[PDB]
RNA sequence: CUCUUAAGGUAGCCAAAUGCCUCGUCAUCUAAUUAGUGACGCGCAUGAAUGGAUUAACGAGAUUCCCACUGUCCCUAUCUA
RNA sequence: GCCCGUCGCUAGUACCGAUUGAAUGGCUUAGUGAGGCCUCAGGAUCUGCUUAGAGAAGGGGGCAACUCCAUCUCAGAGCGGA
RNA sequence: GGACUUUUACUUUGAAAAAAUUAGAGUGUUCAAAGCAGGCGUAUUGCUCGAAUAUAUUAGCAUGGAAUAAUAGAAUAGGACG
RNA sequence: UAUCUGGUUGAUCCUGCCAGUAGUCAUAUGCUUGUCUCAAAGAUUAAGCCAUGCAUGUCUAAGUAUAAGCAAUUUAUACAGUGAAACUGCGAAUGGCUCAUUAAAUCAGUUAUCGUUUAUUUGAUAGUUCCUCUACAUGGUAUAACUGUGGUAAUUCUAGAGCUAAUACAUGCUUAAAAUCUCGACCCUUUGGAAGAGAUGUAUUUAUUAGAUAAAAAAUCAAUGUCUUCGGACUCUUUGAUGAUUCAUAAUAACUUUUCGAAUCGCAUGGCCUUGUGCUGGCGAUGGUUCAUUCAAAUUUCUGCCCUAUCAACUUUCGAUGGUAGGAUAGUGGCCUACCAUGGUUUCAACGGGUAACGGGGAAUAAGGGUUCGAUUCCGGAGAGGGAGCCUGAGAAACGGCUACCA
C-alpha cells in the first residue's frame, strides 16, 4: 500500500519524518510532523501498481485512452482567467462569456455560472473613492489640530 | 501558567460584585477593556444583579445584541464588558442615564443622571507624555489617549472629556482643597477635600484627606481622584455624599426613619 | 535545548540544587552565530511573540562610521585583527561586537577628498568656493592618516551581527585607536 | 582591594557614546559623564574628577537605584570591585516571647568612587541583577572608628 | 470546585458523663417541659454558654467602648424580643446570671401549654408537630 | 558418689596439614561440586613454650573462587629458521 | 519472712553473622550514544531575472525614413532563487 | 515654612491589603444548619432599607512618642561654631 | 467553655507512671436505621495498570460555493435563497484531574522592572511607496473540496492524472502646499549670486548631536546669521517627565536578502451637469503600522519553612565568588564562552541526611499561653507511565501535539 516518493532513491521502504507540504502526507494539525513510512523511487519488483504517464504517443491507439477524451469539469472564475482564456483585451466585459452549465431537475430545467471574482464593479471603485478621501481629511484635519496647539504652545509664553 | 486565564471561579471574583455564593462555579470575569478586571463592573452584573431588567445569562446577551445598551455613547455588545469609574450607560429604549460610580461601602452604585450629563465624563490623567512626531498625549485612567492636551495638565490632575468626540474640555489641578473621590482602599467610597500630600520620594505619596464633616483619613496618591473645587463636584453625587457613618451612626439611621 | 535558568547552578553556599521543574521555552537560548566574512547570508529566527533576530552566517559590506567627519560610509571588512574576548575569532576571522577589524579606504578617501580637496599624506568656483572654508579643519590625526596608504582602516564593530544581521561599526579614532595600536606591535 | 591603570584589560575601556573629537584640541583629555544617583545621594568628587570606568557605578554607570535602600556593616573587602555586608537583626520567636540575634549577608558591588574597609557601615540601594548574587550598590560611606 | 455549603452543630455533652446530680436535674427539665431526649437540653446548654461568653468578653471591654455598646445592647435586645430576658434586666450583668429555663420556657410547646390550647405539654407536643 | 593410675582436658580451637565412620550434618557458591568457604561438635585419636588461640606484613609453599586473558580445548589450519 | 545467680522447659522480640548476600530509588566515573534542533554540504524536482536571433502584433508620430510600454511561442549565452 | 532619629530596638496610630472560613450586626429559611435575602402598598403596570463591622500581632511602608536598652562624637585636638 | 477519678502500703503521705473521662471536616468497622433539610466521597496503600464510550471544536447581514445538494423562484445571463464538503480565520496554552517530585525551592505578605515579552479588549496613529513612455475601472500564477485511474489485511494512510476560488499564496499603482538641505550651469569681482538637479514617509542597524537650567559681566581663535541710519549693531529670543537615567521626543551622515502605509467584504442608491453607465457620497465590517490600555507572563527585593551533629566544615567535578569582553536571550544575570583574579557559605548550624513534605487561605482542640493537622471546594506551584527533545503559536518545553530512547 505505500507510495513511492519523489527522489529518495533507493528501491526499499524507509520511514522518514515527514512534513507539510511534502508528499504522502497531510498533517492534522498546524505544525504536526508525522515520522511515516515511504517506498523508495527506484522502480523494483516489489511494486503492486506503476503510475506512468504518456508523453510521446505511438503508432496505435490504444482504444480506452487515447482513443477517448474526457473534459475539465470547471471553468475560469477570476476575471483576467476568463480574459486570458478566451484571448479577450482589458476592455472586453467579462460576464457575458462564462461557461454556463444546465441543470435538469425533472420537469423544469435552469442553468448556473460562477461569480466572477475581481470583477471591477460600480460599488469597489466607490471604496477606493471612500479610503482615499478618508486619507486626506484627517491629514487636513490633523494638520488643523497641530497648527491649533502650536498656537495654544505659543500663547503659553506670550501671555 | 501556559498562557492567560479564560474562567473565574465564583468566590475568587471581586467581593464588591456582590453574588452569591451558590448558584454555579463562576463569575463572570471581565474581558479586556479599559478598566483593571478587579475595578471593573460587567454589563451582566449591571443589567441582572443591579439592575434586575435580566434573569438568565442568555437575557443578558438577548438584550446586548438589541444594542440596547451605549457605553460612553458606543453600543457595547460583549456580555463582560468592563465598565468602570465615571463610565455612562446609556439605557435608550427607557430613557435611563446612569454612571458607575462608588457607594460609600464600596460597591459600584445605581446613580441615575441627567440625560445631559450622560454628554461627559471626569478622568484622571495617569501619565501624560511625548508621542512620536513630538505629539505630545494625556492618558486618563480609562484608557483613554487624548493628543495635543493643554501643557499645565500634569499627573494625577483630572480632566473633563467630552464624550461623543473624545476632546478635553476644562480641567482640575492637583493641589490643596480640591473636591476629590476615593477610588479604592479601606476609604474606597469616601469624598472630601485633600489637606495635605504626604511626598515621599521612591514610593507612594500619603494624601491627608477632609470631608464636609471634618473626619480625616488617608491614603495613597495611586487612589485620590480629584473631582472638584469644594462644595462643588463636577459630577452629581450618589445619596450620602460618600461620607461613610459608624455603624452606631448607621443603626440610628435606619430604625428612625423607619416606621411613618 | 540550552537553558539560561539560573536553577542548575549550585547556590551560593555551594549547595546543590535539587531538580525543580522541567524545562521551559521561556528561559532557553540559542547556539551561538560565528559570523564569518562571505557572501551575504543570513538566516532570520523566529524569537518569542512573533518578532524577528537575525543570525547573520556570512558577512561582506558593512557599514561604517567616521565619527569626527560626521559621516558614515559602507566598506567591505577585511578580515578581524584583533578581539578582547578570544584570539580564536581572529585566527578563524569571526565576526563580533567590540571586534576590531580592518576595513576599505577608498570609501572614505573618496569621500575626504571631495569634501576637502586635498590628497591624503603623500575646478568650479563653487567647488573651490567651499574647499577653502573647509580648509583650516582638513587636518586630521597622522594615526588616521597614514592609514590611507594601506587603503585599509582599523575599525571596530559596535552593532551586534547575529542578532541585528548588520556588521556595522566605526573607524578607531583617537586614543582609543591608541590603545588597540599598542596591543598589535606586541603580539601581532 | 586596588585600583587599575585604567586601560589595564584586553579591551579599550570607556564609558559609550562619550565621544572627544580629536580634530578638536580641548582642556581635558577625555570627556568624563556623570550623574545624580537620587534620592539625596550626593555623587562624590572621586566619582567625577577620576578616571575610572565601572559600567556598575551608580554615578558615572549605566545602573539605576530603585527599591530598597538598605544599611549594614561592611564584613568582607577581598572581592575585586564588590564587597561583603553583613546584616544583623533580631527574630522574633512569638512563643517564648523572646528575640534571636540572626544575620544576613548581602553581596553588593562597590563603586571605585568609595574607599571602602572592613568594619565600614554602609548604606546600599537595590539595583537590578548586577551578577549571580548582587542586587546592590554602595551609595554612601559613614567613617571608620580610628 | 462550587462554594462550601457551611454548617455547625448546635450542641456540646457534659464532661464527666455520670453526675447523678445533673442526670437528676436534666430529667426534671425534661418532664417539666415534655422534652424528647437530652440533646434538647444540651442544646440550650450549649447556645447559654456562647451568649454567657460574649457577654463576658464585652464586660471586660470599658464602658461606652463602641464595641461594648453596639454588641451589648444587641445581645440584650435579642434577648429581650424572644421572652428570655426580661424589661429590666436589661442589662450585660443580668445576661450573666441568665439561667437556663429562662430559654426552654418560651418554646412554642411550653407556649402552647401556658395559654389554655392543651393543659399538657405532652400533649402540647404532639398537638404541634401535627399542624 | 565412685573406680583405675597421679590428675581427669580448664582458656581456647576443629571433620582443622590432627575425624575412623566420612563423600559427616546445616548454610553458602554451581545447571550439577568426593572440591572451597561459613557453621555445628560425646572431638576414632583437638588442646595450651611436647605451646594453645589470635594476627598486620611477607612467600618461585599447599588450596578455592572471581575479572582479565587467551589455540588448554571445540578443531584444527598456515608460515619462518 | 524476704531474696540473688548459674543451670533446666516453652514462646516472642531485636542483635551478631559466611553468603566478595539481595532488592528499589537518587547522584555519579569511564566508554558508547538515538532524536529533534542549529551549522558546513548535497540538489529528486521546480523556478524569478537578463540577453542575441525568428514568426504574429500595436503605434511613441512621418509623403518614403524614425520609435516606446504590455502579452504570448520554439535551438541558445549568461547569474540567480526555492 | 518644608525637610529633620549619629545609628537602632521598643511602643502608638494608620496605610496597601481576598474571598470562603472565624467573631459578629440586620433579616422570621414555618424552627434550625443555612441562605443573603428582603420589606411596604391602590398588589391595574408601583415604592423601598440592605448585602455592615471586627480579626491578622512576622516582615515591609507611613506616623505620634523617647521611658527603658543599645549606639556614635572633642584627649598628641587631625575638635566645634562663623 | 480555670473540676478530675481508679491502680504501689498493714496503714500514711509524696514521686510517678499506667488506666479512666471529653472532643475531633477523623478514617475504618460492628450492630441498628422511620421523616425533612444539607451533600462529602479511590487522597492515605499503587504519580500502579487500563477493555469500552464520551470529554474540543468553531459561521455573521458582512473572506472563498457552478455540490452533476436542496428549495426554487428571483426581474436575475456574472453572482444573489438555503447549504454538505473544502480552503481561509480563531480556538485547542482555558478548563478538569492529581500531589509525584520539591526544604531557601515552592509558597506567603512585601517590593522591583531606569531589566523584558505581551494574541486580545479599549483608546490613539499613515497625503510621502513610482520615476529621468509604468494596468489602479484592480497584476500573477497555484491548490483543496470535486471528477476520475489506483494501491493495502489494516488507521483520521494515501499515490499518480484532470478541474477551479480568496481577507489562502505571490505581486504592485497611488495624493495637496510649503519648508529645509546637499550638487551646482553660469556672472563678476564686490556687500559678492545664483538658475534647476537631487534628496527629505515609516520601520531596521551603527555613529554623532540636542534634550538647557543657581545667581553675573568681558576677551578671543574658528565658521557665518541677522539687520540698520553701510558705520558697525543684535533686544523682547527656544525646550517636557522622573527621587534618579545615555528618558520620552527631535536632529545629522549613512545602512537593509526593506517592516508597514487596504488590489478585502456587507448594507445602503442619495446628490451635482457638460448626461458619460461621468463625478461625487452615507452606516458598518474585516484588516493595518506605532504607541497607550487591558488580560497576562518572565525574572525580582526584604523577611519567613518540620526532624537531624550517630552530618562540622562546604563550594571551585567539568563555574564555585567576582572583574572585563563577547555570545546567547524577550530581556537582566557565570545563563554560556574567553581571559583574569581566589573568592563565596558556616556554631546566629553552613554542607549532608531524613520527611509515611506541594506552600498558603485554613482545620481540630475552647481560661489563657499552646498542642496537632492541612492529598482535598479558593489562591499559588507542579505533572500527565519515565526522561530528553521540538514543532505550531501571542502564549506550550503542551502530552485527550509530535520526535527519540526506557518501561
Ligand atoms: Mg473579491
Ligand atoms: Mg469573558
Ligand atoms: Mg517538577
Ligand atoms: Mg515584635
Ligand atoms: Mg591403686
Ligand atoms: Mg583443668
Ligand atoms: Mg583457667
Ligand atoms: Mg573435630
Ligand atoms: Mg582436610
Ligand atoms: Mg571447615
Ligand atoms: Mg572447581
Ligand atoms: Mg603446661
Ligand atoms: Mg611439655
Ligand atoms: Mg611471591
Ligand atoms: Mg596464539
Ligand atoms: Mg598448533
Ligand atoms: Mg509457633
Ligand atoms: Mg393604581
Ligand atoms: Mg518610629
Ligand atoms: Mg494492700
Ligand atoms: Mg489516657
Ligand atoms: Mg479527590
Ligand atoms: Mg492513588
Ligand atoms: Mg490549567
Ligand atoms: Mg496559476
Ligand atoms: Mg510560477
Ligand atoms: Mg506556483
Ligand atoms: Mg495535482
Ligand atoms: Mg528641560
Ligand atoms: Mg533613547
Ligand atoms: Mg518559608
Ligand atoms: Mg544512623
Ligand atoms: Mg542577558
Ligand atoms: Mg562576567
Ligand atoms: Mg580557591
Ligand atoms: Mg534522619
Ligand atoms: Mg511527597
Ligand atoms: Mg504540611
Ligand atoms: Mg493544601
Ligand atoms: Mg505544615
Ligand atoms: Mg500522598
Ligand atoms: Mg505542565
Ligand atoms: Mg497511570
Ligand atoms: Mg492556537
Ligand atoms: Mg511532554
Ligand atoms: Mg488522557
Ligand atoms: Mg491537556
Amino acid at each position: 500500500g505505500f507510495p513511492m516518493k519523489q527522489g529518495v532513491l533507493l528501491p526499499t521502504r524507509i520511514k522518514l519524518l515527514l512534513t507539510k507540504n511534502v508528499s504522502c502526507y497531510r498533517p492534522r494539525r498546524d505544525g504536526e510532523r508525522k515520522r511515516k513510512s515511504v517506498r523508495g523511487a527506484i522502480v523494483g519488483p516489489d511494486l503492486a501498481v506503476l503510475a506512468l504517464v504518456i508523453v510521446k504517443k505511438g503508432e496505435q491507439e490504444l482504444e480506452g485512452l487515447t482513443d477517448t477524451t474526457v473534459p475539465k469539469r470547471l471553468g475560469p472564475k477570476r476575471a483576467n482567467n476568463i480574459r486570458k482564456f478566451f484571448g479577450l483585451s482589458k476592455e472586453d466585459d467579462v460576464r457575458d462569456f462564462v461557461i454556463r452549465r444546465e441543470v435538469t431537475k425533472g420537469e423544469k430545467t435552469y442553468t448556473k455560472a460562477p461569480k466572477i471574482q475581481r470583477l471591477v464593479t460600480p460599488q469597489r471603485l466607490q471604496r477606493k473613492r471612500h479610503q482615499r478621501a478618508l486619507k486626506v481629511r484627517n491629514a487636513q484635519a490633523q494638520r488643523e489640530a497641530a497648527a491649533e496647539y502650536a498656537q495654544l504652545l505659543a500663547k503659553r509664553l506670550s501671555e | 501558567a501556559r498562557g492567560p486565564k479564560k474562567h473565574l471561579k465564583r468566590l475568587a471574583a471581586p467581593h464588591h460584585w456582590l453574588l452569591d455564593k451558590l448558584s454555579g462555579c463562576y463569575a463572570p470575569r471581565p474581558s479586556a477593556g479599559p478598566h483593571k478586571l478587579r475595578e471593573s463592573l460587567p454589563l451582566i452584573v449591571f443589567l441582572r444583579n443591579r439592575l434586575k431588567y435580566a434573569l438568565n445569562g442568555r437575557e443578558v446577551k438577548a438584550i446586548l445584541m438589541q444594542r440596547h445598551v451605549k457605553v460612553d455613547g458606543k453600543v457595547r455588545t460583549d456580555t463582560t464588558y468592563p465598565a468602570g469609574f465615571m463610565d455612562v450607560i446609556t439605557l435608550d429604549a427607557t430613557n435611563e442615564n446612569f454612571r458607575l460610580v462608588y457607594d460609600v461601602k464600596g460597591r459600584f452604585a445605581v446613580h441615575r443622571i441627567t440625560d445631559e450629563e450622560a454628554s461627559y465624563k471626569l478622568g484622571k490623567v495617569k501619565k501624560v507624555q511625548l508621542g512620536k512626531k513630538g505629539v505630545p498625549y494625556v492618558v486618563t485612567h480609562d484608557g483613554r489617549t487624548i493628543r495635543y492636551p493643554d501643557p499645565n495638565i500634569k499627573v494625577n490632575d483630572t480632566v473633563k472629556i467630552d464624550l461623543a468626540s473624545g476632546k478635553i474640555t476644562d480641567f482640575i489641578k492637583f493641589d490643596a482643597g480640591k473636591l476629590v473621590y476615593v477610588t479604592g482602599g479601606r476609604n474606597l467610597g469616601r469624598i472630601g477635600t485633600i489637606v495635605h500630600k504626604e511626598r515621599h520620594d521612591g514610593g507612594f505619596d500619603l494624601v491627608h484627606i477632609k470631608d464636609s464633616l471634618d473626619n480625616t483619613f488617608v491614603t495613597r496618591l495611586n487612589n485620590v481622584f480629584v473631582i472638584g473645587e469644594q462644595g462643588k463636584p463636577y459630577i452629581s453625587l450618589p445619596k450620602g455624599k460618600g461620607i461613610k457613618l459608624s455603624i452606631a451612626e448607621e443603626r440610628d439611621r435606619r430604625r428612625a426613619q423607619q416606621g411613618l | 535545548g540550552i537553558s539560561r535558568d539560573s536553577r542548575h547552578k549550585r547556590s551560593a553556599t555551594g549547595a546543590k540544587r535539587a531538580q525543580f521543574r522541567k524545562k521551559r521555552k521561556f528561559e532557553l537560548g540559542r547556539q551561538p552565530a560565528n559570523t564569518k566574512i562571505g557572501a551575504k547570508r543570513i538566516h532570520s529566527v523566529r524569537t518569542r511573540g512573533g518578532n524577528k533576530k537575525y543570525r547573520a552566517l556570512r558577512i561582506e559590506t558593512g557599514n561604517f562610521s567616521w565619527a569626527s567627519e560626521g559621516i558614515s560610509k559602507k566598506t567591505r571588512i577585511a578580515g578581524v585583527v584583533y578581539h578582547p574576548s578570544n584570539n580564536e575569532l581572529v585566527r578563524t576571522n569571526t565576526l563580533t561586537k567590540a571586534a576590531i577589524v580592518q576595513i576599505d579606504a577608498t570609501p572614505f578617501r573618496q569621500w575626504f577628498e571631495a569634501h576637502y580637496g586635498q590628497t591624503l599624506g603623500k575646478k568650479s568656483k563653487n567647488a573651490e568656493r567651499k574647499w577653502a572654508a573647509r580648509a583650516a579643519s582638513a587636518k586630521i590625526e597622522s594615526s588616521v592618516e597614514s592609514q590611507f596608504s594601506a587603503g585599509r582602516l582599523y575599525a571596530c564593530i559596535s552593532s551586534r551581527p547575529g542578532q541585528s544581521g548588520r556588521c556595522d561599526g566605526y573607524i578607531l579614532e583617537g586614543e582609543e585607536l591608541a590603545f588597540y595600536l599598542r596591543r598589535l606591535t606586541a603580539k601581532k | 582591594s586596588t585600583e587599575l591603570t585604567v586601560q589595564s584589560e584586553r579591551a579599550f575601556q570607556k564609558q559609550p557614546h562619550i565621544f572627544n573629537n580629536p580634530k578638536v584640541k580641548t582642556s581635558k583629555r577625555t570627556k568624563r559623564w556623570y550623574k545624580n544617583a537620587g534620592l539625596g545621594f550626593k555623587t562624590p568628587k572621586t566619582a567625577i574628577e577620576g578616571s575610572y570606568i565601572d559600567k556598575k557605578c551608580p554615578f558615572t554607570g549605566l545602573v539605576s537605584i530603585r527599591g530598597k535602600i538598605l544599611t549594614g556593616t561592611v564584613v568582607s573587602t577581598k572581592m575585586h570591585r564588590t564587597i561583603v555586608i553583613r546584616r544583623a537583626y533580631l527574630h522574633y520567636i512569638p512563643k517564648y516571647n523572646r528575640y534571636e540575634k540572626r544575620h544576613k549577608n548581602v553581596p553588593v558591588h562597590v563603586s571605585p568612587a568609595f574607599r571602602v574597609q572592613v568594619g565600614d557601615i554602609v548604606t546600599v540601594g537595590q539595583c537590578r541583577p548586577i551578577s549571580k548574587t548582587v542586587r546592590f550598590n554602595v551609595v554612601k560611606v559613614s567613617a571608620a572608628a580610628a | 470546585p462550587r462554594a462550601p455549603r457551611t454548617y455547625s452543630k448546635t450542641y456540646s455533652t457534659p464532661k464527666r458523663p455520670y453526675e447523678s446530680s445533673r442526670l437528676d436535674a436534666e430529667l426534671k427539665l425534661a418532664g417539666e417541659f415534655g422534652l424528647k431526649n437530652k440533646k434538647e437540653i444540651y442544646r440550650i446548654s450549649f447556645q447559654l454558654s456562647k451568649i454567657r461568653r460574649a457577654a463576658r468578653d464585652l464586660l471586660t471591654r470599658d464602658e461606652k467602648d463602641p464595641k461594648r455598646l453596639f454588641e451589648g445592647n444587641a445581645l440584650i435586645r435579642r434577648l429581650v424580643r424572644v421572652g428570655v430576658l426580661s424589661e429590666d434586666k436589661k442589662k450585660l450583668d443580668y445576661v450573666l446570671a441568665l439561667k437556663v429555663e429562662d430559654f426552654l420556657e418560651r418554646r412554642l410547646q411550653t407556649q402552647v401549654y401556658k395559654l389554655g390550647l392543651a393543659k399538657s405539654v405532652h400533649h402540647a407536643r404532639v398537638l404541634i408537630t401535627q399542624r
